């Protein structure tokens, strides 16, 4: 939104379960939610080329 | 012979290591403590009534 | 903005210790069935 | 060289007892005496039959039956502890308590009357002076009000509704439309408050209190949570005063409470003479509300029967005992409910004092009440902040 | 009384058919305790809504 | 001359009295931190 | 007999963990409702 995001900024996504909370947010964008993975040097020099 | 308190401030050395923000959290800027700093020796009293 | 900023730092601190206290009265509960079970 | 022994009438020589004396008390007459027929008022009746329900609760207060006359101790002590907590706040130590500050506010009307006395440089000298100083100050009030245009509460804090905390300054209009300050400003004893619509004040509080406070003598201007204090304490003080002098205690006794039942000059001038000096040279922490009970009693009573709420079947009272008893309430939840009925009392204070007639008033609340009939009862009351009676209907 | 939180909340919020109800879906049984305590965003009955049918898919999915 | 059973029944005992106070101690904890962020933040 | 104690302590656990897991859950929930 306006100032770089910190760790507490980022959550993580819970699949699977009830997130009834996350779902009422999709509009918001300071809370930025993750997938739980990252990508490596490889996989992202491929997805850039 | 005496010691300098130069040798026994390097011997004893820093532990701590923490970020600070400023109260609109524009800026972050870190802290060191020494372990030999005069300020350990004083009597200090410390509270934060709400 | 910072009373926001203040409230939600004081708010998850206290949610890491509600589960802090809640896993040594755990612990002590664990411990004292093993106990009463099997010495 | 402290007296142990205090007078509150002329009637019998000052009585004699060792510490503590409402506990002293109430433990001797529970003792040496039978309850079992004594009674408090109609209103102790229907809140002891209100918390007698609660199991937990009856316990404590040791309501074993409701259609018993009689109130156990601990019912007692619990109420007056409540009452007594009212007015100090154990969180922040007061560096000025309310008696200090409304000599002071007294002092600095009277410095034109104290010129012609000899300077004095404590408060040893304005508290045996105030008698004399503070009816010219009622006759002012008077006029005052008699003059100045604009539930009657003449003495109400214009607060913000959203406000429910004591302490702070304040809202700029709370001060507002109370006529005393008028007159304060009106004389010269406050020059200005800060959000209106060295004074003599600062220098009177200085020589008065330079020895407790050591050279810190905060100002009560800037600091004027002080004022409010002070304020509602000069109020109560000239109340009382008012009442006491009204009616001689010498007058023919119609109730048949009397002291020995409880055993088995100037009316104000009596009362001065221990209740103010000793006090304060045993203690400087006393309040109102440890010389008078029985006012914040009333007072507490007044707003409720009111209807006044100070956000906008609840006693203030009852709610704050809960808040100490209960270990559920927090730190800063009986503050607030400790504020709140700090509210109640000092509006019902302001709408006392607003009526013409508060004698009549306060008769009339005693008789339908707390049993109190006469002015030796109401004096009592007043003292012990409650009123024993044999239960003989 | 749960009954008409679970009541309101199936019929207001969720907007269900009557042909559906907490005793023919044990999905909805469980999710109602949940839903019940978050007495807030009842305005965005989306994200209930898209809440239920993940939680129906993740009941049905082979694990 | 009693049994060791009785022993780690009267200790067990002595550490869910320690849990029954440190219950209470939780429950001011909470309530003093709830009402001192109501004060400051929330207003 | 100890098997209650131990079914009575076992049932402490279980609110244990399902206390906490409910004032993380509602603490999160209120976190992202009115402080975003």
């Amino acid at each position: 939104d306006r100032q770089p995001l910190n760790p507490a900024n980022i959550e993580a996504r819970h699949h699977g379960v009830s997130d009834v909370p996350r779902l009422g947010a999709m509009d918001a964008d300071e809370p930025l939610f993750v997938d739980d993975y990252r990508a490596t040097d490889d996989e992202w020099t491929l997805q850039k080329v | 012979d005496e010691v300098a308190r130069t040798d026994e401030w390097k011997g004893a050395g820093v532990s701590r290591l923490r970020e600070v923000w400023d109260v609109q959290h524009r800026v972050r800027l870190r802290v060191l403590w020494y372990v030999n700093s005069f300020w350990r020796s004083r009597e200090l009293s410390y509270d934060d009534h709400e | 903005r910072v009373r926001k900023r203040y409230l939600r730092q004081e708010l998850r601190d206290l949610g890491h210790r509600v589960q802090t206290y809640c896993e040594d009265l755990e612990g002590r509960v664990s411990e004292a069935e093993a106990l009463l079970n099997q010495q | 060289n402290v007296p142990s022994y205090f007078g509150i009438t002329q009637n019998d020589p000052f009585i004699r007892f060792h510490t503590d004396f409402r506990g002293e008390v109430v433990n001797t007459m529970f003792e040496n005496a039978s309850t079992w027929t004594f009674s408090f008022g109609i209103w102790y009746y229907r809140l002891k039959r209100g918390l007698y329900t609660q199991p937990r609760w009856k316990r404590v207060y040791h309501l074993a039956q409701m259609d018993n006359f009689s109130i156990s101790q601990e019912l007692l002590l619990g109420v007056v502890n409540a009452l007594e907590n009212v007015t100090v706040y154990p969180t922040y130590d007061c560096v000025l308590s309310d008696l200090e500050a409304a000599a002071c506010l007294l002092a600095a009307y009277g410095h034109a009357l104290w010129e012609g006395r000899d300077p004095p440089d404590s408060v040893a000298t304005v508290l045996g002076e105030l008698p004399q100083l503070l009816p010219r100050l009622a006759d002012d009030v008077s006029r005052e009000i008699a003059a100045w245009e604009g539930g009657n509460n003449y003495y109400a804090y214009r607060d913000s509704p959203d406000l429910r905390y004591y302490m702070p300054h304040y809202h700029p209009g709370t001060f507002d439309r109370h006529v005393l300050v008028r007159l304060f400003h009106k004389r010269g004893v406050i020059q200005h408050l800060p959000g209106y619509g060295d004074d003599v004040l600062s220098l009177w509080s200085r020589r008065l209190l330079v020895g407790k406070l050591g050279r810190d003598v905060p100002v009560f201007v800037h600091e004027q949570q002080y004022l409010r204090s002070g304020l509602t304490c000069l109020a109560g003080l000239l109340l009382l005063w008012k009442v006491t002098n009204a009616d001689s205690v010498f007058a023919p006794r119609t109730g048949k409470f009397t002291l020995a039942d409880l055993l088995g000059v100037r009316n104000f001038e009596f009362l001065v003479r221990y209740y103010i000096g000793p006090w304060y040279a045993r203690d400087p922490a006393v309040t109102l509300s440890q010389l008078f009970p029985g006012l914040a009693l009333l007072a507490v009573t007044e707003s409720v029967r009111s209807g006044w709420d100070p956000s906008r079947k609840s006693n203030p009272v009852a709610d704050y005992m809960f808040a100490q008893s209960s270990k559920q309430y927090g730190d800063l939840r009986r503050l607030e409910v400790h504020d709140a009925l700090l509210f109640h009392y000092e509006h019902g204070l302001g709408r006392l004092l607003s009526v013409t007639l508060p004698r009549h008033r306060v008769s009339t609340l005693g008789s339908s009440l707390f049993n109190v009939n006469d002015i030796y009862e109401l004096l009592y009351f007043l003292v012990l902040g409650f009123l024993p009676s044999v239960a003989v209907l | 009384k749960r009954d008409e939180k679970h009541r309101h909340v199936v019929n207001v919020v969720l907007e269900l058919p009557t042909e559906i109800s907490e005793a023919t879906h044990p999905v909805l049984a469980t999710m109602l305790s949940k839903y019940t305590r978050m007495s807030s965003l009842f305005n965005d009955k989306c994200a209930f809504k898209l809440d239920l049918l993940r939680m129906v898919a993740v009941s049905r999915t082979r694990r | 001359p009693i049994t060791v059973l009785t022993q780690n029944v009267l200790s067990a005992l002595e550490i869910l009295r320690l849990v029954r106070l440190d219950l209470r101690q939780l429950a001011q904890s909470v309530q003093d931190t709830i009402q001192h962020m109501r004060f400051l933040y929330l207003l």
